[PDB]
């Protein structure tokens, strides 16, 4: 989940 | 508490004020307005490949956007983010369904993609039919309850904000946000309607539109079949992650 986690903390 | 279901429920209509991909300004000044002939015909056009890429990017900017509206929720943010991800992994596209109905047009089965109105016939290269149709059968039916704003922001963070979905290590916090959601969109529901079982038929259609993405899902499985190549190096990375 890197990208939703990355999108998630923006 | 009363006040504690009112900042709820005002937080999570502003949330939704600020992250539709499509604002109600944007929709009303489309005015329904259609594709062309001319554009319809290049879509049909396209190959399967191609159509399939177009519509990834539409959906997975879609997303992006209910990515937003759940960091803005303020009781979502509070989950611990385990739960955060499983929420949004699973319930994602539901919210984007929900979302959709929005950019509907109930009188001539239209749906807003990119920039226009278009009917099922636009997206025929897809050779998802019955996608299409499911989606655009549960969009009838959502608008024909005519939902206000509020209500539309409520009841797609309800989809959210479930307790069933699997993995979750901490289901009864969902639950209890999730109750409180559903006890301030009762209250909001008896302003602009008098079938005091709106809410009831809005719960009712929680299985149809899961069934609608996991439809979305075979689909995509048996693209991947015949075009492994596209989906790894051609589509958004994450709609990849998402839906592998
Ligand atoms: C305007 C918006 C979301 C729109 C959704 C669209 C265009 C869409 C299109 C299809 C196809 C390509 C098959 C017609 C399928 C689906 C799912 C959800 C059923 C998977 C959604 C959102 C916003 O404004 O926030």
């Amino acid at each position: 989940h890197k990208i939703l986690h990355r999108l998630l903390q923006e | 508490t009363m006040s504690e279901i009112d900042r709820i429920a005002q937080n999570i209509i502003k949330s939704h004020l600020e992250t539709c991909q499509y604002t109600m300004e944007e929709l009303h000044q489309l005015a329904w307005q259609t594709h062309t002939y001319e554009e319809i015909k290049a879509y049909q056009s396209k190959s399967r490949e191609a159509l399939w890429q177009q519509c990834a990017i539409q959906i997975t900017h879609a997303i992006q956007y209910v990515v937003e509206f759940a960091k803005r929720i303020t009781g979502f943010m509070e989950l611990c983010q385990n739960d955060q991800i499983l929420l949004l992994k699973s319930g994602c596209l539901e919210v984007v369904l929900v979302r959709m109905c929005r950019a509907f047009n109930p009188l001539n089965n239209t749906v807003l993609f990119e920039g226009k109105y278009g009917g099922m016939q636009m997206f025929k290269a897809l050779g998802s039919d019955d996608l299409v149709n499911e989606a655009f059968d549960f969009a009838k039916n959502l608008c024909s309850l005519q939902l206000t704003e509020e209500e539309i922001a409520l009841f797609s963070s309800a989809v959210l904000i479930s307790p069933d979905r699997a993995w979750l290590l901490e289901p009864r916090k969902v639950q209890k946000l999730q109750e409180k959601i559903y006890f301030a969109l009762q209250h909001v529901i008896q302003k602009n309607h008098l079938d005091d079982e709106t809410l009831a038929k809005l719960i009712a259609k929680i299985p149809t539109i899961t069934a609608v993405c996991n439809l979305h899902g075979e689909k995509l499985q048996v693209f991947k079949q015949s075009h492994p190549d596209i989906v790894n190096t051609l589509f958004p990375p994450l709609y990849k992650e998402l839906f592998n």
